[PDB]
């Protein structure tokens, strides 16, 4: 399995982006991996850890914000789909 | 345009 | 099934900012319900629809940026963890 964290975390204030850059520390020091700048996973190899995931981030959630755990296979995993910004009217790569 | 996906 | 879309786009400048507005009431016109900051949610009946919508966002992603679909069964994601950072319920 695979358990993604989606993280709503203020970036107002000053204490906000030092308890931002904690969390994100905290989660890369768990191993997980960053997807993109709000959203983190981390590979499951068996549901006993899941759970002691979750009571991990629980127990070092930061003081503010929204932080929410999914847990989702390794196939819905593999088939995201990875839609790439990129402008209408864009100039292609002559070589 | 079609997109493929 | 449930259709999870997140995004991570550029904020910096004030075209950034408006790009990101654009794509946000795209994705709300769509039927889109937010979940959190970058973090948007549909139902779905069935695979085909979901490609579709998928098809669309394709069609109107944003000049910058990354856009992730992920979707799920309904029952994941009512399992889902919520974590908030002042979670005590007081009325004033």
């Amino acid at each position: 399995m695979r358990v993604i964290v989606f993280f709503d975390l203020p970036v107002i204030t000053p204490e906000n982006r030092h308890n931002y850059s904690v969390f994100r520390k905290y989660l890369i020091k768990s191993g997980f991996i960053m997807q993109q700048k709000s959203v983190y996973s981390k590979l499951v190899l068996n549901l006993t850890n899941r759970d002691s995931i979750v009571k991990s981030i629980e127990k070092n959630k930061p003081p503010e914000g929204l932080v929410e755990v999914l847990t989702v296979t390794e196939k819905q995993y593999a088939k995201m789909e990875i839609i790439i910004g990129e402008s209408k009217t864009e100039y292609l790569n002559t070589d | 345009i079609e997109l493929s996906g």
